[PDB]
C-alpha cells in the first residue's frame, strides 16, 4: 500500500500505469482528425 | 469503483479533446 | 438522392440489431454470481 | 458505386445518430434484461447456477433414450424438488 | 511357467492386509498414530517372522507398543519380496496422487 | 500439344472413337469381376460357414454372388454348406468364366469401332459434323434401363424367372437365397425388408419405362436445353457423375448400416450390433428363455448356436481394422475352430463379476470387473502398490458354459486373467494363428472395406462433378476470358444488373 | 444443488458439536486457504507430501483428530505429524512460525476458522476431487 | 579427440574470417546502382 | 504545415515517423516524448505495484517486476529480502512519474511548437546523417551518460548502502561492495565463456563483486569510448564497411537492442544473482531441484537411504551421477545439475552433493525454501492460473521471471524482424532501389543467362 495520506488517491494510481497505451491510440485519433492524410 | 472509472474518463477524454479542440480552432493538426 | 431501405440496409440490420441484443445480454451475463 | 448511400455519409450524419441514439441502447437493455430477468434460462432451457445437480447427487442428467429424451429431461428437471 | 509375483502377493495377504516385510510406507496413514514415527521404525526394523514381532522393535515407548498392539489385527507377514523392496520401493514407490 | 492430363480429350468430337473407350472400359471392369471371382475361389475355404464365413476371409465379390442367388461351386460345395448340390452352369465358377468372355468380346467391340469410327450415323445429317443426340440416346437408355430393373424385379428377385435373393433372420444364422414377393404397403420403404426392394424394382422399373418413353417422344425446352448446354456431352459427363457419386455415398450408407441388401452372413454384422450388444442381448434372451424350461446353466448354455456366440465378438466388428492391416479378418486375430463357451466371472464371496466390454474407439481397454449394478469388484491393475481390486485379493474365479470348455473352472489367478482378457472381446474364442502367420491384430472386414472405397470414391467424385460443370458451363471462357473486356462490365453502377450490356 | 445453510454445518468438535459457516464465511474461508495454503494444497491434496491429504476421513485419522474445526484451528497454531508426535512449526506454516511463515502474520482466529470451515466444507461439495488429485480433474 | 577438435576449430575459424573480412571488403558498393556509400 | 502528407513527404500515414527523418526539431520531439512515456512507465507502474502490495505476501506472488528491482539495488529490505520499509519504492516512482511530466514537456514543445529543424538554429543541436563526426560526436555524448549511469551502480553498491546479496553469509542481505572484481582475467573471462549449459557465458555471474568490478570497467569503457569518439572521425575501413544514414543507425540500434533482449530473457530465466529468487521467485531449474530435495528430505525422514535407493531405471531414485560424475539430484533435475542456489550449496562438497551432509546436516530453513520454491515454479497460465497445464484453477500465479523472459523475447524477436527490415530498407535506399526498379534500366536484363 502508498503511505496513508496517499490513501485517497488509490483509484487513480490503480489507473495511471495504463496511460501511455493511450498515447497510441491517440496518435490514430489524431491521424482520423487529419483524415490519414 | 466509481472513482477509477471517474479517472479513466477524465484522462481518455483528455486526448480526444485536444485534437477537438484543435480541430475547431483550425489548429496546426 | 439516395434510397434508405435497401437489399444493403436489410442485411446489415440483421446481422446488427441481433448482436447489439446480444451483446447488451452477455454484459448483462458477466455480473451473474453463483 | 453501387447506387446505395455511402456508410460514411450515413453514420456522419445527424439523422442516423438521432435515430441510433434511441436504437441501439434500446437493443442492448433489452438484451441486458433478457439476462437479468432469467428469461434466457427459461427459453433455452440452461441451468441456473442451483438447477445442475440435486442438493446431494453428484450424477450428470445425461439423456440415455432417443425416444424418450424429451420425458428423461423433464423428469430430471422434477427430481430438482 | 512364468509368473507375475506381484500380483501373485497380492492373492497373499498381502492384498489384504499392511505387510510389514513388504508394503509400501504411506500404507501406515490408513490408520491412527503409525505414521510417520511407528511407520519408520516398523520398515527400518523389517522383516519380521510374525506380526507380533513388530513389538519386539528397540527403543519403543509404552504409548508406541500400546498402538502397535491396538492395531496388529490390520498388519501380516508375508515372504519378503525382492521386487517390492529393492530400489527403496517401501519409501517411495513412484505412487503420488 | 495436348497436356497429359487431357489427352482423352481427343473423344469429345468421335462418337465412335468414344463408343470404342467405353467398350474397352466395360472389358476391363467385366475382366476384373472375372479376374476377383476366380482369385477368390482359389483362395476361400468353403469348409466352414460357421466360424470361417467368407467375410473373415477378405473375400469381396464372392458375397454380391452370393446376394443374387449365385450359392453353389461346380466342384459340389455351396455356401450354406451344403454338399452334393449341383448348381448347373451358373456357379460361381460360371459367373467368372462368363464375365471373362464378355470382357473379351467387349475388347473386340471396342477394336472394331476404334478402327471403324467413321460411321454416318454419328453425323448430323443437316450439318455432316459428328453429332450425338443426347436427350433421345437418353430417352433410349432410359427405357432400356427401365425394361431391365422392372425385369430384374418382377422375374429375378420373386423367383417367378429366377433364383430371389438373399435373406435371412434377424440374427442372420439361417440365410440362403429365397424368392420375395414385393411389399406394396409402407414397410416396403423400410431398409430391412426385401420386399421392399422387389417393390422397388418392379414400380421404379415401370416409371423408368415411362419416363423414357416420355424422353424418346418429348424434346427438351429451348430454354432448358440453352441453360443446360444439351448440345454439349461434357454436361451429360456432369450429371451423371453427380448422379453416380450420389449412388455410392447411398450405398457406403447402406453398408455401414446394414440393410436387406447387405446381409451379416455375407459382409459381416455391422459395428451398430456390438454397439448396442444385439447378439448380447438375444444370447442373454435364449439362455434365460432355457433356464426357465428347466434347463441347467450348462445346458442352456450349450443350446447356444456357435455362430450366435461368434456374432458376438469384437474380432467381427468392421470398426476394430485398420488402413494398413490387410487382407481377410482370419490374418488378424486368427481362423475361428470353436467357441470356448461363455465365461462367468466370480469373487471368493461368489458373486457373479462382469467384465466391462471394449468400446471399438479403444485400440486397448483395461480390464475391469463389477457387480450385476456396476460397482467394480475386481480388476487388473497397472500400479499395483495401491490395488484394491486385483483378481488374487478378490479371488476371482471363471466358469464355462458351453463351448469347448463347458464344465470347467479354473482358479488360478494368471489364467482367469487371461480369459477377462479375452472376455473384454465379448465371446471368447480359440484360433488357428498358425495356418496364416496370424499377428493377433484386428482387421475389417469386407462390409468396412466396401464402405471405405464407396465413401472415398463418392467423395472424389464430388470434386469430378463440379469439375466437369464447370467446364460444362463455362465453355467458352476455358481458355481465357475475354482479351477485349470492358472495364465498364467489371466496375460497379455503370449497368443495374450485372453482366447485362442492356442495362446501361 | 444450492450451498445450504446444512451443508455449510461442520463438526466444530470431537464431542458432537457443529457450527453452521455463512456464505460469507465460507467465501472468506476459500480466499484465505488460496492465499495461505493452496500453493501446497490446491484441491486437498499437498504437493511437497502428496501422502498427506486433506480428506475429512484421513483428518479424522490424524491424532489429534483434524476432521473438526478445532483440531484445523489448532494445526494451524501448532502443526504436528499425523501421529501427533512431533511439532513441525518449523517446516510448515502456523501462527507459532509467523516469524519464518510471514503470510500467516495478519491472519486472525476468525480468519483460521474460516479457513478450517472452508477444509471441511469443500469435500462436502465436490467429493473425490477434494484430495483426489489429477485423477479426478 | 583432441585432434578433431582442433580441426574443426581451424576449419570454422577459416570460414569466420572469410564471411568478416568478406563483408569488410567493400559490401555497400556491390549493388547494381548507386556504389558510391563511402 | 510542412511535409505532413503522402504527396509531399513520399510516405503514407502508417509510416508517417518516416517524414520525421529530415527534420531534427520534431524528431527531438518525438525522441522526448518517448523518454517520458518510458519514465511515466516506471513511475505509474511503481506505485500501482506498491498501491497492490501486501508486504508479507513474497514479491513474487503479487504481479511485481519494478519493486523488486528497486529492492535488488538494497532499497527497502533487509534479511532473507524481507520488506522492511515501502518509502523507497515510494520515492523512485513518484520522481519516476514527476520527471515523466518534464520530458513530455519538453517533448511536445519540440514536436509542435518548437522549431521543425535545428540546423538553422544552432550547428551543435543541428546535425546531418550524413555528417560521420557529427554522429560519432553525438555517439561519444551518450557514450559518457551511460559510463555515468554503470558507474551510479557501482556508487549505489560501494557507498550508498551497497546491493542485495542472496549469497551473503548467514543468509541473504543488504552488503556492502567493498571489493569489487577488477582483476580483467574474471571480468572479460564472463565473456569469453561458453553459452551453454554449465557455463552460461555472462548470465553466470554469480556473486556481487564481479558485477559491481564489471561495472567499473564498463563505465570506464564508456566514457573512455565516448571521448574518443568525440575526439575521432571514422575510419576509412568503417566509411567503406557501413552504410552513412538515419535508418541504417536505427537498424544498426535495433539489432543490438534485440541482442539485448535476449540476453535479459536467458538472464532472468536462469541467473538468480542479479535476480534474487527472493523477489522474483526461483527459475525453473531451481524449483525442479527443489523437488528433488523436497522428496529427498521426506523420505529419508522416513527412513529412506537416499544414497543407496535405486530408481525404476537403474538410476538412483534420489542421487546420481552427471555425466562428468557430480553427485546431483535424480530425476528429470538431472538436467538442471548446473543450478546453484544458496539454500542448496551448505549441502554441496567436492564431488558434489555430499551423502553425509543430506543425512545429517539438512536445516529446517532449507526444506521450507525448497518447499516454497517446488510450489512456486514458473510455471502458469496466461490468466494467471498458477501450476502445470492441467492444474484446476486455485492458485492466482505466474512467476514474475515468466512474465519478464517471455515479453523480452517477443520484444527482442520483433526487434531483429525491425533490424532486418531497416537494415535491407537502408541499403536499398543507400543504393537507390528501396521504391522499386527501374523499367527502363532493369540490372538483371543487363545480366547474361544462367543457362
Ligand atoms: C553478432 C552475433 C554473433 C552470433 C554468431 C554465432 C556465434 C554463437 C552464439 C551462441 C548461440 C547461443 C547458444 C546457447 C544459448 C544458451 O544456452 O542460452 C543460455 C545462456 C545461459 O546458460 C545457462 O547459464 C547458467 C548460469 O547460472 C548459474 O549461475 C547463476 C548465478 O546467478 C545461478 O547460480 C544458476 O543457478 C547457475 O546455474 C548455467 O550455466 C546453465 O547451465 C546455463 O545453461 O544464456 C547466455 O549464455 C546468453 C544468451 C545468449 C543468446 C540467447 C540465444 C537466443 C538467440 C535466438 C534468436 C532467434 C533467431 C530468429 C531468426 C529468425
Ligand atoms: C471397391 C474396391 C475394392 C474393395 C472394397 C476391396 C476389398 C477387399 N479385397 Mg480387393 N481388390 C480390388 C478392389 C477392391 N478390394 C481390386 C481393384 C483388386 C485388383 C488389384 C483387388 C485385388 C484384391 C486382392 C488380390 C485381394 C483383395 C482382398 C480384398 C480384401 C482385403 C482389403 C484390403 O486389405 O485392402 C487394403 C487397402 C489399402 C491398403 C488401401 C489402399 C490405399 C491406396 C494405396 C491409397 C493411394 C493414395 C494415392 C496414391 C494418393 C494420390 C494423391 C494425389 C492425388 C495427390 C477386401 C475384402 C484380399 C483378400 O483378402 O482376398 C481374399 C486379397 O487377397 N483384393
Ligand atoms: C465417369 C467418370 C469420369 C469421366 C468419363 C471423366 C472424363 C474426362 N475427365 Mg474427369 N474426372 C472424374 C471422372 C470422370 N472424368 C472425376 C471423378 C474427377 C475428380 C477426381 C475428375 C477430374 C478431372 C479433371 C481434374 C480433369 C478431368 C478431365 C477429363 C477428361 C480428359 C481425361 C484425361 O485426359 O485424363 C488422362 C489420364 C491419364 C493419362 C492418367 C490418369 C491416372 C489416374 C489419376 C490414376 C490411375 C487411375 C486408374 C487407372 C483408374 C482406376 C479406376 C477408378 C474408378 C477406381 C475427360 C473428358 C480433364 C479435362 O477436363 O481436360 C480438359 C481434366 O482436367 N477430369
Ligand atoms: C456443393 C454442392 C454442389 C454444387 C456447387 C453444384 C454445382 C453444379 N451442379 Mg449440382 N449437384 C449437387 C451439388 C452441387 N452441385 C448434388 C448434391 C447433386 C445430387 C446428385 C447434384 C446434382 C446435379 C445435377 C444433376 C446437375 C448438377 C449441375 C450443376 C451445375 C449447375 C448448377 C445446378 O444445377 O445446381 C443444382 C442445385 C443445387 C445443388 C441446390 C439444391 C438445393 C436443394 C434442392 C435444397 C434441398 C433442401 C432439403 C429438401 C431440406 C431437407 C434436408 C434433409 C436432410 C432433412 C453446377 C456446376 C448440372 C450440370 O452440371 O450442368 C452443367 C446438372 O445437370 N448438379
Ligand atoms: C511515441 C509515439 C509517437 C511520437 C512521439 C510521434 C511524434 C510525432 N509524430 Mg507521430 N505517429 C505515431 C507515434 C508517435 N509520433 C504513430 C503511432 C503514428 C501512426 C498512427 C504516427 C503517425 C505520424 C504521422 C502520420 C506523422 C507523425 C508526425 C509526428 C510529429 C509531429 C506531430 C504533429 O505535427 O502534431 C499535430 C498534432 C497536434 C497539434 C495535436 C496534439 C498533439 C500533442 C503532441 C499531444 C500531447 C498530449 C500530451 C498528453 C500533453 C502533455 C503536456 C504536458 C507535459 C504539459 C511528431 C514528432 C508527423 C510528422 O512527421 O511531421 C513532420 C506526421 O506527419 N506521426
Ligand atoms: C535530449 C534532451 C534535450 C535536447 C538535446 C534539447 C535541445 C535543445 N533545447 Mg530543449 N528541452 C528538453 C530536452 C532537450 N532539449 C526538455 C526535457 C525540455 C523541458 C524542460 C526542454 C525544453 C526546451 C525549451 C523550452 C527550449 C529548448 C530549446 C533547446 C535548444 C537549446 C538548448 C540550449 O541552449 O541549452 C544550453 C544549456 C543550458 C541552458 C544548461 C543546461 C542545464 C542542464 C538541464 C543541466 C542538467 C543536465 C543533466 C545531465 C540532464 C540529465 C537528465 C536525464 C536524467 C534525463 C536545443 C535545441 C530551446 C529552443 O529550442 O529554442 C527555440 C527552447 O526554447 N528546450
Ligand atoms: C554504442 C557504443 C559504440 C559505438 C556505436 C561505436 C561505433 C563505432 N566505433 Mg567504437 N568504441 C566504443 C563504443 C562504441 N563504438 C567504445 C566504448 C570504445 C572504447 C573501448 C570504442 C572504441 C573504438 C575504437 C578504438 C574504434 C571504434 C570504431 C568505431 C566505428 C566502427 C566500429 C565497428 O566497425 O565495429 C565492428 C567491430 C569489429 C570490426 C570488431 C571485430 C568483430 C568481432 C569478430 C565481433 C565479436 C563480437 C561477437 C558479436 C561476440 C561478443 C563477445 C566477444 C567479446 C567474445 C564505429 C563508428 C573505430 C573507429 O573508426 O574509430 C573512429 C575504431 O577504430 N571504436
Ligand atoms: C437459431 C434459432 C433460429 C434463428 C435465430 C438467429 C438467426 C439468431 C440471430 C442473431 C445473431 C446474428 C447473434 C448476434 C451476435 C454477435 C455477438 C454475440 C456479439 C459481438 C462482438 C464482438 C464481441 C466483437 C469483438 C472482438 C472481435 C471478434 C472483433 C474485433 C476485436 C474485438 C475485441 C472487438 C430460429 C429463431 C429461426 C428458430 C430456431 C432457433
Ligand atoms: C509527439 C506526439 C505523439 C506523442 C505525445 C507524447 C509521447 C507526448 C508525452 C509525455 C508524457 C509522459 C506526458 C505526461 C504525464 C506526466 C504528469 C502530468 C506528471 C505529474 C504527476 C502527478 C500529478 C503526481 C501526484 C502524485 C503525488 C506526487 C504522490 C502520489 C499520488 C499522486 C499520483 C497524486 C502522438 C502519439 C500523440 C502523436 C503526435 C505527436
Ligand atoms: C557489468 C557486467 C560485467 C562486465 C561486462 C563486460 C566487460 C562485458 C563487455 C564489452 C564488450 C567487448 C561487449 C561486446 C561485443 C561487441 C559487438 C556486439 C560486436 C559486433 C560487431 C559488428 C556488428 C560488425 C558487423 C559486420 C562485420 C561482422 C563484418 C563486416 C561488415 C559489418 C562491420 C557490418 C560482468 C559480465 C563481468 C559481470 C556482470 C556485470
Ligand atoms: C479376347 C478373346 C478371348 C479371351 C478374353 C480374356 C483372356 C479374358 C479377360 C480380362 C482379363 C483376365 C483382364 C482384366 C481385369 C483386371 C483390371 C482391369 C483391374 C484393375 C485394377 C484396379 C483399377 C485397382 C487400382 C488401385 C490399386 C491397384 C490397389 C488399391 C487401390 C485401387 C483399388 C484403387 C475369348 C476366349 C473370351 C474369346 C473372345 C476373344
Ligand atoms: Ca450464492
Ligand atoms: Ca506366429
Ligand atoms: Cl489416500
Ligand atoms: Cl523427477
Amino acid at each position: 500500500k502508498l503511505p496513508e495520506a496517499y490513501a485517497i488517491f488509490d483509484p487513480l494510481v490503480d489507473v495511471l500505469p495504463v496511460i501511455p497505451v493511450l498515447f497510441l491510440a491517440l496518435a490514430f485519433v489524431w491521424q482520423a482528425a487529419v483524415g490519414f492524410r | 469503483v466509481i472513482a477509477q472509472l471517474t479517472m479513466i474518463a477524465m484522462i481518455g477524454i483528455a486526448g480526444p479533446m485536444i485534437i477537438f479542440l484543435l480541430a475547431v480552432r483550425r489548429g496546426n493538426l | 438522392s439516395y434510397p434508405i431501405f435497401t437489399v444493403r440496409w436489410v442485411a446489415v440490420h440483421t446481422l446488427a440489431v441481433p448482436t447489439i441484443f446480444f451483446l447488451g445480454a452477455i454484459a448483462a451475463m458477466q455480473f451473474i454470481q453463483r | 458505386t453501387t447506387g446505395e448511400r455511402p456508410f460514411s455519409d450515413i453514420i456522419t450524419s445527424v439523422r442516423y445518430w438521432v435515430i441510433h441514439s434511441i436504437t441501439i441502447p434500446a437493443l442492448f437493455i433489452a438484451g441486458w434484461l433478457f439476462v437479468s430477468t432469467g428469461l434466457a434460462y427459461d427459453v433455452f432451457g440452461t441451468p441456473r447456477p442451483d438447477s445442475y445437480y440435486a442438493q446431494e447427487q453428484r450424477s450428470i442428467p445425461l439423456v440415455t433414450d432417443r425416444f424418450e429424451a424429451k420425458q428423461q429431461v423433464e423428469t430430471f428437471l422434477e427430481q430438482l424438488k | 511357467e512364468l509368473v507375475n509375483v506381484v500380483d501373485e502377493k497380492l492373492g497373499t495377504a498381502y492384498g489384504e492386509k499392511i505387510d510389514l516385510n513388504n508394503t509400501n510406507i504411506a500404507a501406515f496413514i490408513q490408520y491412527r498414530g503409525l505414521y510417520p514415527t511407528l511407520a519408520k521404525l516398523i520398515v527400518k526394523n523389517a522383516p519380521y517372522e510374525s506380526v507380533e514381532d513388530v513389538l519386539n522393535i528397540p527403543g519403543l515407548t509404552e504409548r508406541q507398543k500400546q498402538i502397535l498392539r491396538e492395531n496388529l489385527e490390520h498388519f501380516t507377514v508375508t515372504e519378503v519380496e525382492t521386487a517390492l523392496v529393492e530400489g527403496g520401493d517401501r519409501y517411495n514407490n513412484g505412487l503420488y496422487k | 500439344g495436348l497436356p497429359w492430363y487431357r489427352v482423352h480429350t481427343v473423344l469429345i468430337n468421335d462418337p465412335g472413337r468414344l463408343i470404342a473407350a467405353h467398350l474397352m472400359h466395360t472389358a476391363l471392369v467385366a475382366g476384373w469381376a472375372g479376374s476377383m471371382a476366380l482369385y477368390e475361389l482359389a483362395t476361400f475355404d468353403p469348409s466352414d460357414p460357421v466360424l470361417n464365413p467368407m467375410w473373415r476371409q477378405g473375400m469381396f465379390v464372392l458375397p454380391f454372388m452370393a446376394r443374387l442367388g449365385v450359392t453353389g461351386s461346380w466342384s459340389g460345395w455351396s455356401i450354406t454348406g451344403e454338399t452334393g448340390i449341383d448348381p448347373g452352369f451358373w456357379s460361381f465358377e460360371g459367373v467368372a468364366l462368363a464375365h471373362i468372355v464378355l470382357s473379351g468380346l467387349l475388347f473386340l467391340a471396342a477394336c472394331w469401332h476404334w478402327v471403324y469410327w467413321d460411321l454416318e450415323l454419328f453425323r448430323d445429317p443437316r450439318t455432316g459434323e459428328p453429332a450425338l443426340d443426347l436427350p433421345k440416346m437418353f430417352g433410349i437408355h432410359l427405357f432400356l434401363a427401365g425394361l431391365l430393373c422392372f425385369g430384374f424385379g418382377a422375374f429375378h428377385l420373386t423367383g417367378l424367372f429366377g433364383p430371389g435373393m438373399w435373406v435371412s433372420d434377424p440374427y442372420g444364422l439361417t440365410g440362403s437365397v429365397q424368392p420375395v414377393a414385393p411389399e406394396w404397403g409402407p414397410d416396403g420403404f423400410n431398409p430391412y425388408n426385401p420386399g421392399g426392394v422387389v417393390a422397388h424394382h418392379i414400380a421404379a422399373g415401370i416409371v423408368g419405362i415411362i419416363a423414357g418413353l416420355f424422353h424418346i417422344l418429348v424434346r427438351p425446352p429451348q430454354r432448358l436445353y440453352k441453360a443446360l448446354r444439351m448440345g454439349n456431352i461434357e454436361t451429360v459427363l456432369s450429371s451423371s457423375i453427380a448422379a453416380v457419386f450420389f449412388a455410392a455415398f447411398v450405398v457406403a450408407g447402406t453398408m455401414w448400416y446394414g440393410s436387406a441388401t447387405t446381409p451379416i452372413e455375407l459382409f459381416g454384422p455391422t459395428r451398430y450390433q456390438w454397439d448396442s450388444s444385439y447378439f448380447q442381448q438375444e444370447i442373454n434372451r435364449r439362455v434365460q428363455a432355457s433356464l426357465a424350461s428347466g434347463a441347467t446353466l450348462e445346458e442352456a448354455w450349450s443350446a447356444i448356436p456357435e455362430k450366435l456366440a461368434f456374432y458376438d465378438y469384437i474380432g467381427n466388428n468392421p470398426a476394430k481394422g485398420g488402413l494398413f492391416r490387410t487382407g481377410p479378418m482370419n490374418k488378424g486375430d486368427g481362423i475361428a475352430q470353436a467357441w470356448k463357451g461363455h465365461a462367468v466371472f466370480r469373487n471368493k464371496e461368489g458373486e457373479e463379476l462382469f467384465v466391462r466390454r471394449m468400446p471399438a474407439f479403444f485400440e486397448s481397454f483395461p480390464v475391469i470387473l463389477t457387480d450385476k449394478n456396476g460397482v467394480v469388484k475386481a480388476d487388473i491393475p497397472f500400479r499395483r502398490a495401491e490395488s484394491k481390486y486385483s483378481f488374487e485379493q478378490q479371488g476371482v474365479t471363471v466358469s464355462f458354459y458351453g463351448g469347448e470348455l463347458n464344465g470347467q473352472t479354473f482358479t488360478d489367478p494368471p489364467t482367469v486373467k487371461s480369459y477377462a482378457r479375452k472376455a473384454i472381446f465379448g465371446e471368447i474364442f480359440e484360433f488357428d494363428t498358425e495356418t496364416l502367420n496370424s499377428d493377433g491384430i484386428f482387421r475389417t472386414s469386407p462390409r468396412g472395406w466396401f464402405t471405405f472405397a464407396h465413401a472415398v470414391f463418392a467423395l472424389l467424385f464430388f470434386f469430378g462433378h463440379i469439375w466437369h460443370g464447370a467446364r460444362t458451363l463455362f465453355r467458352d471462357v476455358f481458355s481465357g476470358i475475354d482479351p477485349e473486356l470492358s472495364p465498364e462490365q467489371v466496375e460497379w453502377g455503370f449497368y443495374q444488373k450485372v453482366g447485362d450490356v442492356t442495362t446501361r | 444443488a444450492e450451498l445450504t445453510p446444512e451443508v455449510l454445518t461442520v463438526p466444530l468438535n470431537s464431542e458432537g458439536k457443529t457450527i453452521t459457516l455463512t456464505e460469507k464465511q465460507y467465501l472468506e474461508g476459500k480466499r484465505l486457504f488460496q492465499y495461505a495454503c493452496a500453493s501446497c494444497h490446491v484441491g486437498g491434496i499437498t504437493k511437497t507430501n502428496p501422502s498427506l491429504d486433506l480428506r475429512t476421513e484421513t483428518l479424522a485419522l490424524a491424532t489429534p483428530p483434524r476432521d473438526n474445526i478445532e483440531g484445523l484451528v489448532d494445526y494451524m497454531k501448532n502443526p504436528t505429524t499425523y501421529d501427533g508426535e512431533q511439532e513441525i512449526a518449523e517446516v510448515h506454516p502456523s501462527l507459532r512460525s509467523a516469524d519464518i511463515f510471514p503470510k500467516m502474520r495478519n491472519l486472525t482466529e476468525k480468519d483460521l476458522v474460516a479457513i478450517a470451515g472452508h477444509i471441511l466444507v469443500e469435500p462436502k461439495i465436490l467429493g473425490d476431487k477434494w484430495g483426489g488429485g489429477k485423477v479426478y480433474y | 579427440m583432441e585432434t578433431l577438435k582442433i580441426t574443426v576449430y581451424i576449419v570454422v575459424t577459416f570460414f569466420v574470417l572469410l564471411f568478416v573480412f568478406g563483408f569488410l571488403s567493400g559490401d555497400p558498393a556491390r549493388n547494381p546502382k548507386r556504389k558510391d556509400l563511402e | 504545415a510542412t511535409n505532413r502528407d503522402q504527396e509531399s513527404s513520399g510516405f503514407a500515414w502508417w509510416a508517417g515517423n518516416a517524414r520525421l527523418i529530415n527534420l531534427s526539431g520534431k524528431l527531438l520531439g518525438a525522441h522526448v516524448a518517448h523518454a517520458g512515456l518510458i519514465v511515466f512507465w516506471a513511475g505509474a507502474m511503481t506505485l500501482f505495484e506498491l498501491a497492490h502490495f501486501i508486504p508479507e505476501k513474497p514479491m513474487y506472488e503479487q504481479g511485481l517486476i519494478l519493486i523488486p528491482h528497486i529492492a535488488t539495488l538494497g532499497w527497502g529490505v533487509g534479511p532473507g529480502g524481507e520488506v522492511v520499509d515501502t518509502f523507497p519504492f515510494f520515492v523512485v516512482g513518484v520522481v519516476h512519474l514527476i520527471s515523466s511530466a518534464v520530458l513530455g514537456f519538453g517533448g511536445v514543445y519540440h514536436a509542435i511548437r518548437g522549431p521543425e529543424t535545428l540546423e538553422e538554429y544552432s550547428s551543435f543541436f543541428g546535425y546531418d546523417w550524413k555528417d560521420k563526426n557529427k554522429m560519432t560526436t553525438i555517439l561519444g555524448f551518450h557514450l559518457i551518460v551511460l559510463g555515468i549511469g554503470a558507474l551510479l551502480l557501482v556508487a549505489k553498491a560501494m557507498f550508498f548502502g551497497g546491493l542485495y546479496d542472496t549469497w551473503a553469509p548467514g543468509g541473504g542481505d543488504v552488503r556492502v561492495i567493498t571489493n569489487p572484481t577488477l582483476d580483467p582475467r574474471v571480468i572479460f573471462g564472463y565473456l569469453l565463456k561458453s553459452p551453454f549449459g554449465g557455463e552460461g557465458w555472462i548470465v553466470s555471474v554469480n556473486n556481487l563483486e564481479d558485477v559491481v568490478g564489471g561495472h567499473i570497467w564498463i563505465g570506464l569503457i564508456c566514457i573512455a569510448g565516448g571521448i574518443w569518439h568525440i575526439l575521432t572521425t571514422p575510419f576509412g575501413w568503417a566509411r567503406r564497411a557501413f552504410i552513412w544514414s538515419g535508418e541504417a543507425y536505427l537498424s544498426y540500434s535495433l539489432g543490438a537492442l534485440s541482442m539485448m533482449g535476449f540476453i535479459a530473457t536467458c538472464f532472468v530465466w536462469f541467473n538468480n544473482t542479479v535476480y534474487p529468487s527472493e523477489f522474483y521467485g526461483p527459475t525453473g531449474p531451481e524449483a525442479s531441484q527443489a523437488q528433488a530435495m523436497t522428496f529427498l528430505i521426506r523420505d529419508q525422514k522416513l527412513g529412506a537411504n537416499v544414497g543407496s535407493a535405486q530408481g525404476p531405471t537403474g538410476l538412483g531414485k534420489y542421487l546420481m551421477r552427471s555425466p562428468t560424475g557430480e553427485i546431483i539430484f535424480g530425476g528429470e533435475t538431472m538436467r538442471f545439475w548446473d543450478f546453484r542456489g544458496p539454500w542448496l550449496e551448505p549441502l554441496r562438497g567436492p564431488n558434489g552433493l555430499d551423502l553425509n551432509k543430506i543425512k545429517n546436516d539438512i536445516q529446517p530453513w532449507q526444506e521450507r525454501r525448497a518447499a516454497e520454491y517446488m510450489t512456486h515454479a514458473p510455471l502458469g497460465s496466461l490468466n494467471s492460473v498458477g501450476g502445470v497445464a492441467t492444474e484446476i484453477n486455485s492458485v492466482n500465479f505466474v512467476s514474475p521471471r515468466s512474465w519478464l523472459a517471455t515479453s523480452h523475447f517477443v520484444l527482442a524477436f520483433f526487434f531483429l524482424v525491425g533490424h532486418l527490415w531497416h537494415a535491407g530498407r537502408a541499403r536499398a535506399a543507400a543504393a537507390g532501389f528501396e521504391k522499386g526498379i527501374d523499367r527502363e534500366s532493369e540490372p538483371v536484363l543487363s545480366m547474361p543467362s544462367l543457362d
